[PDB]
């Protein structure tokens, strides 16, 4: 299931999001949108699960919780 | 304004280096030695000796 | 298999820093200077500065501060190298046995921090308890100053800001509080050595404006700090806030300071334009206690552009410049005819930035007579140094020289003067000071058509080789920018031409997009443009290639035939070529990140794949090619004569020089290679044999176990090739000053070192010809 | 800023450094429609830390050949080395491939392969991760009778993990010549040695290009930390609540910090014990690779109410701790990772490969 998350603090990798979004269920893809010229994170991200129930459980599980310097939000309607 | 200091009123009144070649050796008193332990691990050890 | 020998024809002259204190004894006002590796101790006396010693450290001296612990009669010294070797040194004078006894020494690299952007900051606690070092970002190296038996167990404290501008230990607080500016906001902290951590220091954090750069810890009794930079001179201590914003400090960034009165009543401020300010603190009693009324700064005049300032007794200050000439300057209590309370006393000479040099023969006889360019903004000068000893005649230009070349037909010098002008709505823009371009006999602007900043006016000056006055100044157009210059004959022409590589840089874009190659002649009193060619891009470097001009645009090395109709014509386009060296047919192009590249006549030959930023390159012979990089090194890479193994170079000689070499020039002052660095040092590279190289190598390994060093820095550590990526010992180079220091040791020390070869006087023979090329 | 004024500042200043010369735009750029060959299945991973080699891989059962390429701007991107990854390994999946370098010891690279889900009925409850170290082609050379030419070899091993552990390619490869692998039942540090020990003072597949040598010679040494034994020993001694405890179900291990000089690696351990009721902790354990284990934190006890969100909240805590306790590592001593998710920017050499 498709999901956009942009709240990251210019030091979150694809791997950190994979590790914190993983253990609900099977995940298929993580595409952390980085800015090209800086070599660093733009602060967005498109992550897609396999199923469609674990992303919806993640919507109420990880929305607006503070990640390490700032409140990270999750959220998907259609995106 | 101008009440400037004077360490010696004779200095700069009547107004080429040598090279130091060392041969003889008088031994070294002290050594700078950096502590090896990592900051987070040392902090967690000193916190585990603060509550425990 | 390539052997070279490097020796110092001129020790570095630019002042890297200065400190003051009772070092040689308790009662004598020592002035200590560090010039890039040389620590020169002076005693202030009645005739003036009587120089005592010159102790040579094995490193680039970056932290040098005088601190006196309790129970010590006179000051100890703390020196940190720029390769993170630290030492604490005690003077000892018994009649003649001057013994700079090292007490503390050790390496303070931690190998996982990254180099902080602003630089190493070494600060000493004002009650001598410990030493603070910002070496790396996000970390604070603390050395406790305990005297127990052997160790000084330094540790780290994780500073949580990761971008800190300037940090100072503060005065009078019962526990040692640091006070810093981070990227801007001022924070304090109170260090706890018993638990090795920061505590929330008193006087909580505040905001300052973004260009603030300096923190000054005011002594007792005032307490607190001053934050300076870009019209923000604000005193802070707890409750007490104080600001001031005069229009005088706006024009340029204050770069150094020194404490005049020992209770902090007045301070000295030097800035980038070479001015001099007296910062004044005013007292009040309100009783018992003492408080600060109101800050005021007061100008004094103009001096040379100071890297370190230092107040010495009776109203003289040691303006210790890095760009131009150092000074001893008297502070007059009386004014002058223009408002200058400074009067010059002694102009200590310094080469400083050797941006380029061409070794020419002025009189006759083939003796090399170097004509280097020097200075930065208002103290650019041609320095003509000849062998004697080395007499150095200075012609001040008062503006920046970029490159020089020699046209011996009219006995003239072409040089690139770039003066800074400040814009206005009054006219176009009128310059600051009377300089060489403004004092020309006959000038000409280029007439070919084709608010928070400063404009650059770029000129070619043509300068007589005998009297060294100027003859004609050719001013290039608005937002033009001359980069490279070459003097040569082209085609089948009978006359020599000047060729300048100008670009058009614009404030709205980073990359330039147009430039032109312009070719002049000199018709004995008139500089006449004979050619111009508009190229899409900046003309980076130009070299004469067998009657043809090998230009280099942004990445496109082009070649130009000089046609019969007085015009330039392109041939091909091979795709940052910024150094072009030519030995006959070869071309050694040094890209900024492409290490080195060769070309023939453009059939590429070989390349090098190594992370370097080439300051300059040199064609030693057709096999070996020699480069200096920005990590202060030198390396030589041969050409192995297997087609992949044919299109490859092998770095065979590595040598941590300790300098930033801006130019290589072939020749000799008395073939060989001069390198002219940015600390004013002029050096010599000579080729060698195999057996002489092994002779000097084994002699050096026997010499390193006898000539003890100061601070116990290993010579195999100071010269070993160290960039940010890797470290390795030095091969293929011979430190010529270590071997030249053999002849100045005692005869029992001369006979003690060898013990395993013939005799000893023969070594006295061979070193006594290695000095005959300086 | 400009670039010409930056060059003048460099000339008169002598502080040229790519830290301040970082926000400057990269120069050379290609769409990879002019230097690419097969005019294949070459998906281009990214540059090395040096800047001369470019890597790519071909999937094509699947095969996954790996290719070092020598670069040239005016002339061709010449293919140097082609190597078969994970021989005698039955592969079935798409295999997200991730390649990494050591910080300083750049004579060999390491590559991991992770699928989406295992197929041992395809078991959803497993994951196949493969590992192989392969030597980099030595550029400066000098019939295996010459010494410094035989810098080419290979070592691969496949494992399955059980809820899944976290890839961490900055701390697993922070100690030089050693790799750290979280097998979800253990943590294994593997060290390779060419010709004095980087160890205490799983079974691998070593190969040269195809052959199988005997264990200039090369020896391996692996140290292995078992989780159950260390959890029982840390509970039996350091547990202020550990008396109502009986058993434990599941645990996730995150690596927080690896100190190479002290040879210590810090592992947070998120346990699920029972004390009874379902109870979780967040332990901290320091591991000393030079000989042995030392405790750092035996934390609290807490009732769980979402399934699986205990682990994500726990790893949120671990990245909160590491992102609080970071020291910004240098250029040079950092770990580069190349992975294409199915543009190559060498920001040092300022090269752009747009796709
Ligand atoms: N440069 S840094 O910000 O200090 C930094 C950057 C990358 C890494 S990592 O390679 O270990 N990735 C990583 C970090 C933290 C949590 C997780 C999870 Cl969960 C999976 N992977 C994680 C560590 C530190």
């Amino acid at each position: 299931m498709r999901l956009y998350v942009g709240s990251l603090h210019f030091n979150i990798t694809e791997d950190m999001l994979r590790g914190i979004f993983e253990p609900f269920g099977r995940i298929e893809s993580i595409q952390l949108m980085m800015d090209s010229e800086t070599g660093r994170s733009k602060g967005y991200g498109f992550i897609t699960f396999s199923d469609s129930e674990c992303a919806k459980k993640a919507l109420e599980q990880l929305n607006g919780f503070e990640l390490a310097g700032r409140p990270m939000k999750v959220g998907h309607v259609t995106e | 304004l101008k009440g400037l200091p004077v360490y010696n009123k004779s200095n700069f009144s009547r107004f080429r280096p040598s090279v130091y070649l060392p041969t003889r050796e008088y031994p070294s008193e002290q050594i700078i030695v950096t502590e090896k332990t990592n900051i987070l691990l040392r902090y967690l050890h000193q916190q585990w000796d603060k509550k425990n | 298999m390539s052997y070279n020998y490097v020796v110092t024809a001129q020790k570095p002259t630019a002042v890297n820093g200065c400190v003051t204190g009772h070092f040689t004894s308790a009662e004598d006002l020592n002035l200590l200077i560090a010039k890039n590796t040389r620590l020169e101790i002076y005693v202030v006396t009645a005739e003036g500065l009587r120089p005592v010693k010159e102790v040579g450290m094995y490193g680039k001296i970056a932290v040098m501060e005088l601190f006196r612990p309790k129970g010590e009669s006179k000051d100890l010294l703390f020196i940190l190298t720029a390769k993170y070797n630290a030492c604490i040194l005690e003077y000892k004078q018994s009649g003649e046995s001057i013994d700079i006894i090292t007490r503390a020494h050790g390496n303070v690299q931690d190998r996982i921090g990254r180099p902080s952007e602003t630089g190493i900051i070494g600060i000493i606690d004002p009650e001598c308890r410990m030493i603070g070092l910002r070496l790396y970002d996000g970390l604070f190296k603390v050395i406790p100053l305990d005297r127990d038996n052997k160790e000084l167990k330094a540790f780290n404290i994780r500073l949580e800001e990761l971008h800190v501008i300037d940090v100072k230990f503060l005065y009078g607080c019962q526990a040692p509080t640091i006070c810093f500016v981070y990227q801007r906001h001022v924070k304090t902290y109170e260090v706890s050595l018993r638990e090795k951590e920061f505590n929330k220091g008193p006087w909580k954090q505040e905001n300052v404006e973004a260009e603030a750069s300096m923190v000054i810890a005011v002594p007792e009794p005032f307490g607190g700090a001053i934050i300076i930079g870009q019209e923000s001179i604000t005193y802070h201590n707890g409750d007490k806030y104080l600001a001031i914003a005069p229009p005088i400090i706006k024009q340029s960034t204050i770069v150094c300071h020194n404490r005049v009165d020992p209770n902090g009543s007045r301070y000295l401020l030097g800035d980038m334009e070479g001015r001099l300010f007296m910062l004044l603190l005013e007292k009040e009693e309100q009783m018992g206690t003492v408080t600060l009324k109101d800050l005021r700064v007061e100008l004094l005049g103009e001096t040379s552009i100071a890297e370190c300032l230092t107040y010495l007794d009776n109203g003289v200050v040691f303006v210790g410049s890095r760009l131009g000439d150092s000074q001893l300057v008297k502070l007059n209590v009386d004014s002058n005819e223009q408002g200058s309370y400074v009067v010059a006393m002694e102009t200590f000479t310094n080469l400083g930035p050797i941006v380029d040099m061409c070794v020419v023969d002025l009189e006759r006889q083939g003796q090399g007579q170097l004509v280097t360019c020097s200075g930065a903004f208002k103290e650019g000068s041609l320095r003509i140094i000849r062998n004697g000893k080395l007499h150095i005649r200075t012609v001040p230009l008062y503006e920046s020289p970029r490159k020089i070349c020699y046209q011996e037909v009219s006995q003239c010098f072409g040089v690139l003067s770039s003066r800074i002008e400040v814009q206005d709505t009054s006219g176009g823009t009128t310059a600051l000071r009377p300089s060489a371009s403004t004092q020309a006999l006959s000038s000409s602007v280029s007439s070919s058509k084709l608010f928070g900043e400063e404009v650059e006016v770029h000129n070619l000056l043509i300068i007589d080789q005998h009297t060294f006055e100027v003859l004609h100044a050719h001013q290039f157009l608005q937002n033009e920018y001359a980069l490279s210059l070459v003097s040569c004959k082209l085609g089948k022409d009978p006359n020599t031409y000047f060729i300048v590589g100008t670009a058009m840089v614009y404030p709205e874009e980073a990359e330039p997009k147009q430039g032109r190659i312009v070719v002049f002649q000199y018709s004995d009193g008139k500089l006449q443009t004979v050619a111009e060619k508009e190229v899409k891009g900046a003309v980076y470097s130009m070299v004469e290639f067998n009657g043809k001009l090998l230009a280099s645009i942004n990445s496109t090395v082009r070649l130009y035939e000089w046609t019969t109709e007085k015009e330039l014509r392109t041939e091909c386009n091979h795709y940052m070529a910024l150094y072009l060296k030519t030995k006959g047919d070869f071309i050694l192009v040094g890209d900024l990140m492409r290490s080195v590249l060769l070309l023939a006549y453009f059939e590429e030959i070989a390349r090098d794949f190594n992370p370097n930023w080439m300051s300059a390159v040199e064609i030693l012979d057709d096999d070996n090619f020699l480069g200096a990089e920005n990590a202060f090194n030198l390396f030589v890479c041969q050409k192995d004569s297997t087609d992949e193994e044919r299109q490859h170079l092998q770095e065979v000689g590595l040598f941590h020089l300790g300098e930033f070499v801006n130019v290589f020039c072939h020749g000799s002052l008395v073939g060989s290679v001069l390198f002219g660095t940015v600390n004013g040092m002029i050096g010599l590279v000579t080729s060698l044999s195999e057996s002489w190289y092994n002779l000097l190598l084994d002699m050096q390994n026997r010499l390193n176990k006898v000539i003890k060093s100061v601070g116990k820095i290993e010579h195999s550590f100071w010269r070993s090739f160290h960039t940010e990526r890797k470290t390795e010992p030095a091969t293929g180079f011979i430190d010529g000053d270590l071997i030249e220091s053999f002849l100045d040791i005692s005869r029992p020390k001369m006979q003690e070192v060898v013990a395993n070869l013939a005799t000893a006087d023969d070594l006295i023979k061979v070193v006594e010809e290695l000095t005959r090329i300086h | 800023e400009h670039v010409l004024k930056q060059l003048e500042r460099v000339k008169i200043s002598g502080q040229l450094s790519p830290r301040l010369f970082r926000k400057l735009p990269p120069r050379v750029c290609v769409s990879l429609k002019n230097i690419v060959d097969e005019d294949a299945g070459h998906i281009f991973l990214g540059f090395s830390k040096c800047g001369r080699y470019v890597l790519s891989y071909t999937s094509s059962f699947y095969i996954y050949h790996l290719y070092w390429w020598e670069f040239n701007v005016h002339s061709k991107l010449k293919l140097v080395r082609q190597v078969r990854l994970f021989q005698d390994e039955e592969i079935y999946s798409d295999l997200y491939l991730t390649v990494c370098e050591w910080p300083s010891d750049a004579s060999k690279v390491i590559v991991f392969g992770f699928n989406t889900r295992s197929a041992n009925m395809s078991d959803e409850n497993h994951r196949d991760i493969y590992v192989s170290t392969v030597a980099v082609p030595p550029p400066g050379r000098c019939d295996p009778n010459a010494q410094c030419l035989r810098h080419g070899f290979m070592l691969h091993t496949k494992y399955q993990v059980v809820p899944f552990p976290t890839f961490q390619p900055a701390f697993q490869l922070k100690k030089d010549q050693v790799v750290l692998l979280n097998t979800s039942y253990s943590l294994v540090a593997c060290a390779v040695s060419v010709h004095s020990f980087c160890q205490i003072l799983v079974v691998t597949d070593l190969r040269g290009r195809n052959l199988r040598p005997m264990r200039q010679y090369l020896t391996v040494e692996q140290l292995t930390l078992d989780f159950e034994y260390v959890i029982n020993e840390v509970i039996r001694h350091d547990a202020t609540w550990g008396h109502q405890f009986c058993s434990f179900s599941d645990y996730d291990i995150v690596i927080l910090e690896v100190c190479p000089e002290t040879n210590q690696v810090l592992i947070n351990i998120g346990l699920l014990l029972l004390a009874p009721k379902t109870y979780h902790t967040s332990l901290k354990v320091a591991w000393d690779l030079n000989t042995f284990e030392t405790v750092s934190v035996g934390d609290l006890t807490e009732v769980k109410q979402t399934s699986g969100s205990v682990w994500s909240s726990y790893r949120k805590s671990c990245v909160d701790m590491v992102m609080k306790w970071l020291v910004p590592e240098s250029s040079g001593r950092y770990v580069n990772r190349m992975t294409n998710e199915a543009v190559l920017a060498d920001s040092e050499r300022y090269t752009w490969i747009v796709l």
